């Protein structure tokens, strides 16, 4: 009662993974972005492969 | 002598396919393989130019989270595999339009894109979209760009009508480097080393063109130490 | 009085407006960041001293 119109407005939002959002396992191993390192910056094998 | 270093040179490119290629430098003195491997990796990694998509335009497509009749693929999908297509633009344009019509059920692929002769696809067995109708078209109008790094749609500054997609551009070319340091068999002497570089890239820039560019950014780096002074 | 839904909307100006329709609705497809106007709405107020 008393409302005269509703216009409902959907928004889609792309979320990208940034330092502080939470990521875990299946083993109870969870944790927060602290870092997100450059590809020459991390641990690669013999390979080349980071 | 003691004073002098021997300057490495290019000795073999070779190109196990077109994607996968290994250059070798000789000769290099104790310890140097290793410097220059890290540094040309380092360098390569990150800092290569490149061409890629960076704007699409379907016709009857507002947005991206949408579907399109007689196609498999959600729009969403059709601009994640559209950031798999590997594009070669001629020199001295940083922009280029290309198109894709096509009609009929099939795998639209990347050799069905129309371009004007500036402009080579490296795969063209790229599957970019399935039409799974006989009455189904696609009409696209794709935007390729020229950079380096990894530039997002929303890290890119601010009119846009509707219906044109902004696609994530990762412009370096180069996917992974491995690089060894082997013995080198040089007239008489033991100490000097040969350096193998693996290079797997999607086609777009040569071998020897990356290496040479990388070692033009290191130089010109160096040039501020080179002249060392208080600026 | 009834609230109303347009794009007449005071103290703004056609920079706001360009995501919106004749009938003051956001078209569908539109790019939106924060602040930006979605639906268009006046209300009526009274006397201000």
């Amino acid at each position: 009662p008393g409302v005269l119109k509703i216009v409902k407005v959907y928004l889609a939002v792309k979320r990208r993974i940034q330092p502080g959002d939470k990521m875990a396992g299946r083993h109870g191993n969870k944790g927060v972005i602290s870092k997100i390192n450059p590809v020459e910056d991390m641990p690669y094998d013999e390979n080349g492969q980071p | 002598s003691v004073t002098e270093f021997l300057k490495p040179r290019l000795v073999d490119i070779e190109q196990i396919s077109t994607t996968h290629a290994k250059v070798t430098l000789e000769p290099l003195e104790r310890g140097f393989g290793h410097t220059l491997g890290n540094a040309l990796r380092r360098i390569l990694l990150s800092s290569m130019p490149g061409c890629a998509v960076t704007e699409v335009e379907i016709e009857g497509v507002l947005h991206e989270y949408s579907t399109k009749e007689g196609v498999q693929e959600d729009i969403l999908e059709i601009l994640l595999n559209l950031k798999g297509l590997a594009v070669r633009v001629a020199e001295g344009k940083d922009e280029v339009f290309i198109t894709l019509n096509k009609s009929g059920s099939g795998p639209v692929v990347a050799g069905d894109i129309t371009h004007d002769g500036d402009v080579e696809i490296v795969n063209p067995e790229h599957v970019i979209c399935h039409l799974t109708s006989d009455n189904a078209a696609i009409a696209m109008r794709i935007k390729v760009e020229r950079g380096r790094g990894y530039v997002p749609a929303s890290a890119r500054i601010h009119e846009r009508p509707i219906g044109r997609l902004l696609v994530d551009a990762t412009f370096s070319p180069v996917d992974k480097i491995a690089y060894s340091v082997e013995a080198a068999r040089v007239e008489q002497r033991t100490d000097l080393d040969k350096l193998v570089i693996d290079m797997e890239t999607n086609g777009t820039l040569e071998p020897e063109e990356a290496i040479r560019r990388a070692a033009t950014i290191l130089a010109e780096q160096l040039d501020a130490f080179v002249d060392l002074r208080d600026v | 009085g009834a609230e109303e839904i347009t794009a007449d909307i005071p103290n703004v100006g056609e920079a706001a407006l360009s995501k919106l329709d004749e009938s003051g609705i956001v078209y569908i497809g539109a790019e939106v960041k924060g602040g930006d106007i979605l639906v268009g709405k006046v209300t009526p107020k009274g006397e201000t001293q």
